[PDB]
RNA sequence: UUGACAUUGUGAAGAGACAUAGUUUCUUUACUUAUUCAAUGAAGCGGAGCUGGAUCCACGUUCUAGCAUUCAAGGUCCCAUUCGGGGCUGAUCCGGGUU
RNA sequence: GCUUGUGACGGCCCGUGAAAAUCCACAGGAAGGAAUAGUUUUCAUGCCAGGUCGUACUGAUAACCGCAGCAGGUCUCCAAG
RNA sequence: GAUGGGGAAGCUCCGUUUCAAAGGCCUGAUUUUAUGCAGGCCACCAUCGAAAGGGAAUCCGGUUAAGAUUCCGGAACCUGG
């Protein structure tokens, strides 16, 4: 669920 | 159109505001711009020895056309139809391989040995020490040479971005006769034409404005 | 020995100027193509006291002939010039008081102050009260203008060099005696840290190389 | 807390103009149109124009700032950025 | 000035709150007067061109 | 403070030596390209105009505490008329030097 | 009447007696906007929110410094008959 | 008092906008060469430095062993959306 790098995307729209 | 009007514009001096105009000749270029402009200016303006002033004088438009299409049938082979060569040779266990030969110390040595049939070289290296012996070598030993315009032009020519010398050794029968028709055409039009002009001191020559300032001496010298 | 503080003045930190209530350096228009070639007009806006200095000050309002906006310029106020008088600066402009000309456009006798030592510094000489400096001659072969300077010396400068008509205001200022101990600090309270003066005879021989006896 | 300045929240942050949509994606104009057309991005009308735009009654385009955002994740665009590199 | 409405801070008229009734009248004078002079001026210079 | 050497380049003129074909030393006088000083918003520099007026000038700004800003109005070629859109000019040309 | 704030003045200077954040206004008019419907959140009313740190007391012949609960030293406001 | 630069064997020094390619904004179906961004605008320098300078907006009553323009009751105002 939480980000591991400072760049995310995590596909929510 | 009884609405619309003239409405010129006085732009003399203080008078309505200046309109934007073409500065390009006052613009503070980056440093690196004003180097290399800087530096070509520079080494016009300087009184340049012979030995690196007969770098200026290369191949004309059409011979150098001639000389790069006989190179090009000649351009050595790559690395994707080496692969291909390879892997012929392993079933079997090839014919002899003709291409132009490149590299400075390797076209230096064929020169000495006097195998270069024709030696190319690049007019812009730099350093420029590394091709500047080249021409008297090529002289000494009796080998045609030709200055061109292009280490980039050598480059494409022997599938690097860029190449000092090129030179071509061996010829199929089917072009010697071109090769030996290219040479003489680089003899009557390079060799001999430019023999007695690579003698002298290169880069005589002044500013724009001081060019005007000593024609407008001259002129009130002269005349009253 | 020990130092003096005619060395101890060249470190700086308490002998620096006191540039609080200055209303800004006193200089010409930069010359641009409109001074060089023809003129431009500003306007006196107002006429102001700066501290520290004698002679008033002229706030002048030019139009920046290359962008919609005002510039505003602090000039050295000569004799006679009043708020709302328009000033013309340039090659072309008239001979008239407070107007800004090359050296080369003005004839002998003329009297100008604020006068360019080299064309481009925006004003260098006579700039002090009452202080002026007159053309003595021109040199039209070298493009050389010879003056004479407000302590009797005589210069010969640029004929581009840019100056301006008339005398410095505020004159016979130190023709009254200040009286006071009081009104001479002041006096120095808006300039600089040079006052009092202890005589070097009056110190011991440490403190200065007159002292002793 | 002190006091907030203006023009930086509410419809000045809800909506995005297509300049600053195409600044932001560091994409050209049409791959930005070509990109708005395969994610369904549509333009979209501020009940505030004058505050959406600073004051400005000038005609723009205006698109949601959370759909450009999201629109940033396509790998659409790197394979377009991808292409630009093989031409 | 910000909590209060325009009507506080302005009054019916060109220049209305930077410039006063007197100054707004004397700068109307001065810019009629000057264009009238600047067409005087410019006919009679253009006149004079051809005049000489 | 004075002197030598290096940084240190390019011409022309007049004198020296190969015994009257140009290889260098010594003076005189130029030049710019190194170096140095200053300024700017690196904006108008230098030259030329079969440019105009009378070798010189822009005849585009001087009674007045006004105003001067939206690729510039206009002229003239196109467009496909449609809310308008382009080109030359208005505002001469050239330069391998920001002044 | 005392204290204090404020106004319009007058005297003094070879002394003429801060900057910036910030707010408003004007000039200009890129533009946008109505007939069976528009405009105006600088008019009124209605909705929501406002984080972090400090906050006791002394301020002195005993709460500060002077080795002390030291006749010393230490900035300022209010002020009755 | 950093950066850009320049000094100094070096710990570091100068300097504070210069000597720097020091960054923001607008328009686009750019007459399309077909899946590669075109045309323009405006410009000067980090940061720190005042609990007596500048500065958005709160009052009264009550309440404690010790809090108070901060709590309670009532009545306001400012800023942003
Ligand atoms: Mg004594
Ligand atoms: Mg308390
Ligand atoms: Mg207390
Ligand atoms: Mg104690
Ligand atoms: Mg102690
Ligand atoms: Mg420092
Ligand atoms: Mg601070
Ligand atoms: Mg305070
Ligand atoms: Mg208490
Ligand atoms: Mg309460």
């Amino acid at each position: 669920k939480k980000s591991t790098t400072s760049w995310s995307t995590a596909s929510v729209r | 159109n009884p609405l619309t009007h003239s409405t010129p514009k006085n732009f003399g001096i203080g008078q309505a505001v200046q309109p934007k105009r073409n500065l390009s000749r006052y613009v503070k270029w980056p440093e690196y711009v004003r180097v290399q402009r800087q530096k070509k200016i520079l080494s016009i303006r300087l009184k340049v020895p012979p030995t690196i002033a007969q770098f200026q004088y290369t191949l004309d438009r059409n011979t150098a056309a001639e000389t790069f299409k006989l190179f090009n049938k000649y351009r050595p082979e790559t690395a994707a139809e080496k692969k291909e060569r390879l892997t012929k040779e392993a079933a079997a266990v090839s014919p002899k391989p003709y291409a132009v030969k490149y590299g400075l110390n390797h076209v230096v040595a064929l020169i000495e040995n006097k195998k270069a049939k024709l030696v190319l070289i690049a007019n812009d290296v730099d350093p420029i020490e590394l091709v500047v012996f080249l021409p008297a070598l090529c002289k000494k030993m009796g080998v045609p040479y030709a200055i061109v315009k292009g280490k980039a032009r050598l480059g494409t020519l022997v599938n690097q971005k860029t190449s000092a010398v090129a030179a071509l050794t061996e010829v199929r029968a089917e072009d010697e006769a071109a090769l030996a028709k290219l040479v003489s055409t680089i003899d009557a039009n390079f060799a001999d034409k430019y023999d007695e002009v690579k003698k002298h001191w290169g880069g005589g020559i002044l500013g724009n404005k001081a060019q005007a300032k000593m024609d407008k001496r001259a002129k009130n010298s002269d005349s009253a | 020995g020990r130092v003096i503080r005619n060395q101890r003045k060249g470190a700086g930190s308490i002998f620096t100027s006191h540039t609080r209530l200055r209303q800004g350096a006193a200089k010409l228009r930069t010359l641009d193509y409109a001074e060089r070639h023809g003129y431009i007009r500003g306007i006196v806006k107002q006429i102001v006291h700066d501290s520290g200095r004698g002679a008033p000050l002229a706030k002048v309002v030019f139009r920046d002939p290359y962008k919609y906006r005002l510039r505003e310029e602090i000039f050295i106020a000569n004799e006679g010039v009043h708020t709302g008088q328009f000033i013309y600066a340039g090659k072309k402009a008239s001979l008239n008081v407070g107007n800004v000309l090359p050296l080369g456009s003005v004839p002998e006798g003329t009297i100008v102050s604020n006068v360019e030592e080299k064309p481009g510094d925006r004003g260098a000489l006579a700039r002090a009260s009452g202080n002026y400096v007159i053309i003595i001659g021109h040199n039209p072969d070298e493009n050389k203008t010879r003056v004479r300077l407000p302590s009797g010396a005589k210069k010969v400068i640029s004929s581009d060099a840019r100056g301006v008509i008339g005398v410095i205001a505020g004159g016979g200022r130190v023709d009254k005696p200040l009286l006071k101990a009081g009104r001479a600090f002041h006096k120095y309270r808006l300039k600089r840290n040079s006052w009092p003066k202890t005589r070097g005879v009056a110190m011991n021989p440490v403190d200065h190389p007159h002292g002793g006896g | 807390m002190r006091i907030k300045k203006k023009n930086t929240r509410g419809n000045a942050r809800n909506f995005i103009t297509r300049s600053q949509a195409v600044r932001k994606l560091q994409v050209s104009l049409a791959d930005f149109r070509r990109l708005c057309i395969f994610k369904g991005i549509y333009p979209r009308e501020p009940r505030n124009k004058k505050k959406a735009n600073k004051g400005s009654t000038a005609p723009t385009t205006f698109y949601y700032a959370k759909d450009i955002q999201y629109l940033m994740h396509e790998p659409v665009l790197a394979k377009f950025r991808e292409h630009k590199t093989f031409a | 000035y910000a909590t209060v409405s325009k009507t506080h801070k302005t009054v019916s008229r060109a220049y209305g709150g930077s410039r006063c009734a007197n100054c707004v009248k004397e700068r109307i004078i001065r810019a009629f007067l000057i264009e009238e002079q600047k067409i005087v001026k410019k006919v009679v210079k253009e006149q004079t061109e051809a005049a000489k």
